[PDB]
This record gives C-alpha cells, sequence and structure tokens, in this order.
RNA sequence: UACGGUGCUGAAGCAACAAAUGCCCUGCUUCCAGGAAAAGCCUCUAAGCAUCAGGUAACAUCAAAUCGUACCCCAAACCG
RNA sequence: CGAAGGUGUGCUGUGAGGCAUGCUGGAGGUAUCAGAAGUGCGAAUGCUGACAUAAGUAACGAUAAAGCGGGUGAAAAGCCCGCUCGCCGGAAGACCAAGGGUUCCUGUCCAACGUUAAUCGGGGCAGGGUGAGUCGACCCCUAAGGCGAGGCCGAAAGGCGUAGUCGAUGGGAAACAGGUUAAUAUUCCUGUACUUGGUGUUACUGCGAAGGGGGGACGGAGAAGGCUAUGUUGGCCGGGCG
RNA sequence: UAAGGUGAUAUGAACCGUUAUAACCGGCGAUUUCCGAAUGGGGAAACCCAGUGUGUUUCGACACACUAUCAUUAACUGAAUCCAUAGGUUAAUGAGGCGAACCGGGGGAACUGAAACAUCUAAGUACCCCGAGGAAAAGAAAUCAACCGAGAUUCCCCCAGUAGCGGCGAGCGAACGGGGAGCAGCCCAGAGCCUGAAUCAGUGUGUGUGUUAGUGGAAGCGUCUGGAAAGGCGCGCGAUACAGGGUGACAGCCCCGUACACAAAAAUGCACAUGCUGUGAGCUCGAUGAGUAGGGCGGGACACGUGGUAUCCUGUCUGAAUAUGGGGGGACCAUCCUCCAAGGCUAAAUACUCCUGACUGACCGAUAGUGAACCAGUACCGUGAGGGAAAGGCGAAAAGAAC
C-alpha cells in the first residue's frame, strides 16, 4: 500500500526547515522551546 | 622569539613571515610521506607564524 | 610548592617496605612517586614482534604515595617534614627537626 | 486601527448584560471619522481619523493647538 | 595574480594510491590533496610555483568521508579535496 | 600465460525488402470546450554620445568558475 | 582476633519478634532512653526488571528446481570454478529521477547480524574509488504561489497588498565516436568538433532603453505521406564437412 | 608560580624545561572562519550571487573597505502647482535580537464548585501579547478621622473570617484603628531681585575598602596484629589549627588544608575626597493644571452581584464654578470638619534567582535523587510540534594473567 511518509527533502525544508521556523514568530517561539530543552537537531534542516 | 622578532621592521617581519610559511609547505610534504621523523618541527613553525602575525598587528594599525 | 622532588632521598613509612630508602626517580602529577628501587612489581610484558620485544615477566618499580614517603635526614639519620622559608628572596626547603636547609 | 489621532481613544471591552445577566464580553468602539481640518496657518487640509469627542476638543483648542501636541506626542499626521 | 601567502596553504599532502601510481606513468598526471576551499586556479598557480613544473589542466573532485565507529561511538571522517594535476608532457616531478 | 588475463595481427564490412507508438510534425486537416508567462534572441528609436564612446567583421589570445558525478533505484539499499 | 549484608543451625517470647553461633562476606555497625518518619505488601487487568509456561511445539516469507565433479577450508546442500537442468525476458534485463547516503571495489575476519550452516554477504575491520567550458545543478527567465519598502487595515500579535523580490514541474549557448579502471567516464586518453564571453589589433561606422514592435508562443481529435531506429533474406568474408 | 611539562579516553611517538619568557594560574591585549537580529541582494541556516571605492597584476587576475531596514536630526534636492508641500538623495546618532524568575500594562478561558444549572464560582487564574528594571510599581493628600486628631508610598503582624456582599445559596470578604520594618521630600504651569549660591548628573584624579592569581602555616615515635596501621598497647608533643579531605583498615602530630598572619604589576566594583563639565541655590511678588469636575446612557473597578449605593475608571452624548471657589466625610439635604483634582519627579523597607562563591541538612543513595551520577535531552519514536529511555562499583596498586 501507499504509505503516508513519501519523503522529499524540498517539501521537508519548506516545511519544517530553519528558515521555515524563523520567517513567523510562532516559529521562533519553537525554536524557543528546543534551545531551552537542549536539543542537539535544532531543526530539520541538514 | 618575541624579543628578537620585536627588533625588526615591518619589512623584515614580513620577508621572515613568507620564510616561515615555506618552511611549514616543506615539513608538510615531508610529513605527508614517512620522511619527517621529527614530528614537533610542525609545531614550533606554527607557533612561530602566530608570533610573527602578532607583531604585525602591533607594529601596524596598533 | 612540593616538599617531595626528583633527586631527593626518601624513606618509606607505610606499605610493604617501612623502612627501606632510596631516590625519587620521577614524581606522578597524581601526587604519586616512583621511588627506585623500592616499590616493586612484576609485570607479564606480553611480546610484541613488532618494537622488538621479546616478551618475560619483566620486574619494575610501580608508583607509591608522596604521603607514604618522607625525606630521609641523613645528619639524625631519620625522617623529617619539609617546611619552607625564605632566605636571601629565595623559597627553600629545610627539615623540621634542627631547621636546617635541605640541599 | 480603530484609534483617535487627538484624544486617543481605544477600544475597550466589557460586558453585554442580559436580563438574566448572562455576561458575554463585547467591544466599545469609538465613534471615528476621518476628516479635513483646514489649517489656516498652513492653507492646507489635515486629515486625522477623530473621534467625535475629539472633533469638540478641535473646536475647544483649536487646530493649531492639537496639531503641536500630535506632533509633541511624534504622530504623523 | 594569486598572493604568495595563499599559494602556500591550498596543497596538503599528494595522494598515494595504485590509480594515482597509474596516473603519473601513463597520463602524466599526479594526484594531490588540496585544501577545501582551493579552486582549480589557485591549485595551478601552486604547483607551477611551489613545485616549479608546467601545469597543463587542473581536475578536482570531492571525496566525501566515511562514517567509522571508534569502539561503539559513531563518527564521520572529514571531507577533503582531490585535485588531479596534469602536467604538460616533459615534465616530471617527485 | 599470475589461467584471471595481457600483447600482437586482422578478412568482408554490400544490396534488396519489410518497417515503427520514433522523426518531418510547434506540420496538415478538422472540431469547440477556443487552447501559460517572461527572458534569451530580432528590431525601432528616446534622452544621451559626436569622429570619442559604442556597433559587426575578420584574426589572434584568454577565460568558461563553483557544486553534483560511487551504488541501488518496480528494490535485500526507497516508503512499509 | 572480622562490621553490615547473605546463608544455615540451635535457643527463646503470647505475637510482631529476639539472642547466640557455623559458613560466606571484607568494612562498617551501634546499646540504653528519647526524638522524627518516604515505617512494614500478595492481590490494585498495579509499575520496572529478571525468569518460567505452552515447547524444543508452530514457523524458517510465494510450488521458478535442481543434479554432479573439482577447488578452498577446522568443517561445503548454500561459497568459488566447471558441465548440465529449470525460470524471467514490455522483465525477475538495461538507464535515471525521487529517496537513501558508501550499501560501490579490494584485502581480511565469522563473535553478533543473515529466520539453518557459512569459508559467503548489502555483516565487522582496514584500504581504495566519484576527474566535465558542452551532462545536471548553480545561473538568466517567468507560472501557480510565497514574501513584501512605502501603503491600507487591525486591542497587541498581526491581516492584505503596490513597487519589487522570490518561486520549476516549463523557456534559455555548445560533444561525439573509439579506447581504458578491481572500482569513474559524453568527465580520463586518442581522434574529430562546437558554444558564449573577455581583452587585442585590422578594416568598417549611428550607437544608445527601465521604452515601442516582432519573436519566443503553446488545445483536443483525426488523416495520410515521406523517412529512420530496427529486423529479415541475399550477397560477401572467415570457419565447418559432422 | 614553578621542577616538571606537551587537555581527556590513551598508551605511544617526537620533544620542551629544571632558577627561569618549559608548563600552569590571573589581569589587559591580539586573532576571532561560516550560519544565526544577520544587516550588500537572495536562500531549502552553516549556501548562492553581486555592486561601489581605494589599492596591487608577472594583465590571468588578486587584496581590502563599504553598501539592510526603521526612528530622529541636519544638509541638499524636489512634483502635480506660483510659492509651498509631499517625495528623493546623502550624513550623523540610535534601535533591532536573546535570556530563568520577579514587575507594569493590553487581552482573557474552561474544567470545576454550586451535590443539576444559567446569576455566581473557578479567576482577572492558566494562556497570549506589549514594555521595563535590577528591582519594577506606587508615592508627598481634592487622604483619613470625628469635633479629638493623624499626616506620602510600599511591606509584615493584628483588627477579623468581624462589618458586610451573595439564586442572602455555594461562596466572596474588607476598612477604621493599633503594633512593627523603613522613612525624604521636591519641581513646572513666572516673573523679578540677587548670579552659579543647593543638589544631582557626567568626567578626571587621589585615598580607603573589596574582587579577579597567590604566600607562610604548628606538633610522633616504639611495639602487637595484619597483605597493608591511621587500629590495639605504651610513651610523648601541637592547638587562636580536633573544619574537612586524602593516604594499602579508624591519623590533631604522614599529606592537602584549617586557625592566624600576610600579598597585586594590571583590571574593576563600592565608598569617600577633590578638580572640571553641566545643573541651578536663596529671597520677593505672583500665578494655582476645562471639553476638566459633574450629569444622561451602556459597561467595568472598588469585599460591595444596582441594591437605598457613596467613591473610582470611561465607550457614548453632554457639560461647570475656577480660592468670595471647589472636592470629600457611603443614598440625599443642612451644619460643621477636612482637603485642593483635572502637571510631573523621587531612595529605603518589598518581589525573584538563569548565574557565581562559601557553607549547611533527623534530604536521596543508582527502580531513589534532576529525565540525565555513565559522551542525556543522547539513543530511539514522530512529517511535525513534540515525546524520551536504559546504562554506576576489579584491586591498595594493573601487579589487567609472560609462558
Ligand atoms: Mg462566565
Ligand atoms: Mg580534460
Ligand atoms: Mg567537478
Ligand atoms: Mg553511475
Ligand atoms: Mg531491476
Ligand atoms: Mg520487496
Ligand atoms: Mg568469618
Ligand atoms: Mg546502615
Ligand atoms: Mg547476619
Ligand atoms: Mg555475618
Ligand atoms: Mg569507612
Ligand atoms: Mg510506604
Ligand atoms: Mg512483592
Ligand atoms: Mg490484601
Ligand atoms: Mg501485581
Ligand atoms: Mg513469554
Ligand atoms: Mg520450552
Ligand atoms: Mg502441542
Ligand atoms: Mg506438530
Ligand atoms: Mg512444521
Ligand atoms: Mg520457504
Ligand atoms: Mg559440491
Ligand atoms: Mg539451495
Ligand atoms: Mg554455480
Ligand atoms: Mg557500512
Ligand atoms: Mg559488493
Ligand atoms: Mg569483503
Ligand atoms: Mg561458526
Ligand atoms: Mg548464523
Ligand atoms: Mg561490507
Ligand atoms: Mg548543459
Ligand atoms: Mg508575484
Ligand atoms: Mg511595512
Ligand atoms: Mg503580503
Ligand atoms: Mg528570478
Ligand atoms: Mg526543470
Ligand atoms: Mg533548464
Ligand atoms: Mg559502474
Ligand atoms: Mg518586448
Ligand atoms: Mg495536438
Ligand atoms: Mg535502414
Ligand atoms: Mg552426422
Ligand atoms: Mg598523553
Ligand atoms: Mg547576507
Ligand atoms: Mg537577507
Ligand atoms: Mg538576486
Ligand atoms: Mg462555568
Ligand atoms: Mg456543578
Ligand atoms: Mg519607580
Ligand atoms: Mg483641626
Ligand atoms: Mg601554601
Ligand atoms: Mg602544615
Ligand atoms: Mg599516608
Ligand atoms: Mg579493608
Ligand atoms: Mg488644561
Ligand atoms: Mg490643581
Ligand atoms: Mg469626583
Ligand atoms: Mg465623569
Ligand atoms: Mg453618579
Ligand atoms: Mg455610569
Ligand atoms: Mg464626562
Ligand atoms: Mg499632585
Ligand atoms: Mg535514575
Ligand atoms: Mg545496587
Ligand atoms: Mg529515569
Ligand atoms: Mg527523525
Amino acid at each position: 500500500m501507499k504509505r503516508t511518509f513519501q519523503p522529499s527533502v524540498l517539501k521537508r525544508n519548506r516545511s519544517h526547515g530553519f528558515r521555515a521556523r524563523m520567517a513567523t514568530k510562532n516559529g521562533r517561539q519553537v525554536l524557543a522551546r528546543r534551545r531551552a530543552k537542549g536539543r542537539a537537531r535544532l531543526t530539520v534542516s541538514k | 622569539k618575541a624579543k628578537e622578532l620585536r627588533e625588526k621592521s615591518v619589512e623584515e617581519l614580513n620577508t621572515e613571515l613568507l620564510n616561515l610559511l615555506r618552511e611549514q609547505f616543506n615539513l608538510r610534504m615531508q610529513a605527508a610521506s614517512g620522511q619527517l621523523q621529527q614530528s614537533h618541527l610542525l609545531k614550533q613553525v606554527r607557533r612561530d607564524v602566530a608570533r610573527v602575525k602578532t607583531l604585525l598587528n602591533e607594529k601596524a594599525g596598533a | 610548592a612540593a616538599k617531595i622532588r626528583r633527586d631527593d632521598e626518601v624513606i618509606v613509612l607505610t606499605g610493604k617496605d617501612k623502612g627501606k630508602r632510596g631516590k625519587v626517580k620521577n614524581v606522578l602529577s597524581s601526587g604519586k612517586v616512583i621511588v627506585e628501587g623500592i616499590n616493586l612489581v612484576k609485570k607479564h610484558q606480553k611480546p610484541v614482534p613488532a618494537l622488538n620485544q621479546p616478551g618475560g615477566i619483566v620486574e619494575k618499580e610501580a608508583a607509591i604515595q608522596v604521603s607514604n614517603v618522607a625525606i630521609f635526614n641523613a645528619a639524625t639519620g631519620k625522617a623529617d617534614r619539609v617546611g619552607f622559608r625564605f632566605e636571601d628572596g629565595k623559597k627553600v626547603r629545610f627539615f623540621k627537626s634542627n631547621s636546617e636547609t635541605i640541599k | 486601527s480603530r484609534v483617535c489621532q487627538v484624544t486617543g481613544k481605544r477600544p475597550v471591552t466589557g460586558n453585554n448584560r442580559s436580563h438574566a445577566l448572562n455576561a458575554t464580553k463585547r467591544r466599545f468602539l469609538p465613534n471615528l471619522h476621518s476628516h479635513r481640518f483646514w489649517v489656516e496657518s498652513e492653507k492646507r487640509f489635515v486629515t486625522l481619523r477623530v473621534s467625535a469627542k475629539g472633533m469638540r476638543v478641535i473646536d475647544k483648542k483649536g487646530i493649531d493647538t492639537v496639531l503641536a501636541e500630535l506632533r509633541a506626542r511624534g504622530e504623523k499626521y | 595574480m594569486i598572493r604568495e601567502e595563499r599559494l602556500l596553504k591550498v596543497l596538503r599532502a599528494p595522494h598515494v594510491s595504485e590509480k594515482a601510481s597509474t596516473a603519473m606513468e601513463k597520463s602524466n598526471t599526479i594526484v594531490l590533496k588540496v585544501a577545501k576551499d582551493a579552486t582549480k586556479a589557485e591549485i595551478k598557480a601552486a604547483v607551477q610555483k611551489l613545485f616549479e613544473v608546467e601545469v597543463e589542466v587542473v581536475n578536482t573532485l570531492v571525496v566525501k568521508g566515511k562514517v567509522k565507529r571508534h569502539g561503539q561511538r559513531i563518527g564521520r571522517r572529514s571531507d577533503w579535496k582531490k585535485a588531479y594535476v596534469t602536467l604538460k608532457e616533459g615534465q616530471n616531478l617527485d
């Protein structure tokens, strides 16, 4: 069957990447939460 | 060598800096093969380039 | 400000060699010394073909705590604790007994 | 933004109270109107999004007094 | 003109290989490990000065580093840059 | 001949017929449901430029960087 | 001259318990009388870990299929070599994009991984391998759309949008054949080309845009005609005479 | 400060140093790639593509600097449109972003409780948003009181679960007054007169006191057991040091410290002192915050749910007196008392701990304690936001088992 994860790096980075998070206000609050939690990988972006 | 290199001109330190970097190249190609068997020379040249670069920023622009 | 230094002759205060003497061969950064000819262990040295070691039961010296040794005072023939004073503006060591400067 | 430029009035929030006193949050909007005011000294019209209270203030203080305050406030007009 | 200070930092090492030994004897091409930001003109200027030899053309490729496991901890070697420097005919180099 | 290979040499190398869903064809015919945009490219002049700049023409010379290039890819390497 | 803990034994109290001691253990323990409690577990389809059970049972992943000889090896149904057999062949062959990211090639290893063994492997370990003016990206250009100076709007956050600026999945210059590596090739080599920019001379002289125009530049279906890829047969050349 | 060094796993190699630029520690410096507010334009973060200027060139090309946006100011420029203005271009200064809690403000739930539920409660709570500071806020009476008086604000203990509020249900809950902590007042609505006079700010210097490396630092032997003494048994000794830790078993006297005594080239805090810069000080005569107070309507805040409801805030419509005047004293009026709104500023007591140092615990001791004693916000899971583990101990010393 066709499963729900059909990967595409272009669509992965436009939707969840670094500059897509820094574009909006709430996305900047997402990166502030992950830095407060202390994430190694701060975003998707390789 | 901080006392010795301080008693030099700007053109003399620039001459010396160009002579250190050729030695750093010649050690690196020698250490690229198994020819270099004095490993401390790589560190001594690299430190001495830093002393020349330090004094150039002191005598010029400071 | 180290009391026991390299070329010093020490006596051993505690351990399996309580009373033996020797010269310090080197002091280690962990607060241990290797005194020449005292704390002998027998290491089963494994052979290496490269490096040309035949491999045997090598007897060599093990480290010992600096607290377990004291500088032998050759005048009194005993151990003395080491104090520090300034002579001619230079920090020297001296024996706590009889106040003589260690040389 | 529903802000009178002269008086600084602003939409405040309150309650609709019913007969059974059911409270739902509402807003009180100010009575703002865009009006061209003739400035006689500068000899031009100036549009101000002003409440009807502020037009009573301009009729009392004068448009020269109010535009002095808007520059002292640091507000464009 | 490429500055003389940069040209000493371009070349890292010669690369010894079975392919490097083949290219030296057949196509007369040496294989160099170069600095990663070094371009083809910087390599051609460096080899023509620091080795005193006439360069015909320089082909470059980036070697991606392998992923190794020291003990159980994962790790990745560095990406490095590799240059096939074809000398002109008659020219010779150690 | 390391049985993997490597080296050397090398003939003939035409015709007929059949033939695509490929090409001419971004064609042609026809229909109604009436079938992207912008640049490269071509051309026209504006201010400007006046024998200078630029223009095309030939020749010579130089430059064409950087990044990707392995391998699977209807699959044991992708999503399960 | 052996603490706590562990494991026994003997004794003792009405009970929760207590005491003594053997062995293990190898460094803490604590009377009494008070004080304070994260103070007592068998159950909560409790939580976590460990180990049972069914049980050496079911199963070992397409009914495309194997057989033998030789090799290697501690050991070969599975690896390698050979000869047969069978299966796919509009694919179960070949080339990519997407995606993965060294799985590629070579040496070496067989614990774990592989639903068995394994000398084998997409497994471990070490080394090697990806070469471009023409392929692709970048770049020039725009679509849907996104962002958006000012601006307009909105309690705040922000929403929408102009000039713009992004955004391919579409438009835009140019390389083929042969050879070669254990592994790359339209990238290396041999041969033969091509394109666009620079500068520089020589001849020639209306050049110039953010503007005007042209072009790019476009649908579905259908009908033939001309071809080629490619195939068949003949000829040709080489070999064969079972 | 030093006789030993070249961070860790982690040996080894090659070396450095031993009386002082070996190393190490501290102060001030130097360098400080790329991404990120990211700021030259772009972008799928760690990449792509420029422009301008000044320099170099072995003419192939290199190096360096600058170029975001907005606010404010200034210069220059500049439409429709005459002047003008909008607009444009420079320049200068500033801002942007991040961060635990505390603070002020703009918005603002529901589950729940009421044994249902709508007023009410939860609760101005969670959350979102904005702004700020080391604290913020508030603050110098149009305040209380009661005919006696008090004398800004904030905080703590009372008053008191009282007075009240409330489908008078559930609940909500003061103030006056008293005891404390802490205490500080000023300025503009304006002129003169005297002129730099107070205080504060800034910037120097000087002194003191810290902070950022450090230095000295007392006094024990014998014997017994044991692998090992710090234990046992003797016999001494120090103590302004018996805090603590380490050392082969439990050490005042072996070691590191501790008590105590000191120490800073340089940087810096805080105090003083003083110089300079700016700032005005005092006296006199005035002046005394209008679309405001009040009102109508609709809401909100006050413990006070519109009630007989004072007082405060304002969306809307109005609208005074103005010191001979006005506000308040809980409907309202009169008398009396008290105060002066519609302009501002202000330390302390108060709140909090991302972080640093020291110390403490009838706190935990690896299923506990942080999720994490260990390379943990990791492995792993998820498109993503997000979720999120497991896993400590050889010995005194590797003497980690030659053969
Ligand atoms: Mg409600
Ligand atoms: Mg080539
Ligand atoms: Mg390339
Ligand atoms: Mg390939
Ligand atoms: Mg296939
Ligand atoms: Mg499959
Ligand atoms: Mg025992
Ligand atoms: Mg216990
Ligand atoms: Mg027991
Ligand atoms: Mg026991
Ligand atoms: Mg103990
Ligand atoms: Mg319990
Ligand atoms: Mg149990
Ligand atoms: Mg029970
Ligand atoms: Mg249970
Ligand atoms: Mg089971
Ligand atoms: Mg079983
Ligand atoms: Mg059965
Ligand atoms: Mg059965
Ligand atoms: Mg079966
Ligand atoms: Mg099967
Ligand atoms: Mg066989
Ligand atoms: Mg088989
Ligand atoms: Mg076979
Ligand atoms: Mg691998
Ligand atoms: Mg393979
Ligand atoms: Mg292999
Ligand atoms: Mg086996
Ligand atoms: Mg197996
Ligand atoms: Mg492998
Ligand atoms: Mg191309
Ligand atoms: Mg657009
Ligand atoms: Mg805007
Ligand atoms: Mg928009
Ligand atoms: Mg574009
Ligand atoms: Mg495309
Ligand atoms: Mg294209
Ligand atoms: Mg291949
Ligand atoms: Mg056009
Ligand atoms: Mg068509
Ligand atoms: Mg044909
Ligand atoms: Mg026959
Ligand atoms: Mg080391
Ligand atoms: Mg940028
Ligand atoms: Mg940008
Ligand atoms: Mg661009
Ligand atoms: Mg409710
Ligand atoms: Mg209820
Ligand atoms: Mg304040
Ligand atoms: Mg009175
Ligand atoms: Mg000391
Ligand atoms: Mg001492
Ligand atoms: Mg000791
Ligand atoms: Mg013990
Ligand atoms: Mg007024
Ligand atoms: Mg007043
Ligand atoms: Mg009033
Ligand atoms: Mg009013
Ligand atoms: Mg009223
Ligand atoms: Mg009202
Ligand atoms: Mg009113
Ligand atoms: Mg006042
Ligand atoms: Mg835990
Ligand atoms: Mg345990
Ligand atoms: Mg846990
Ligand atoms: Mg993931």
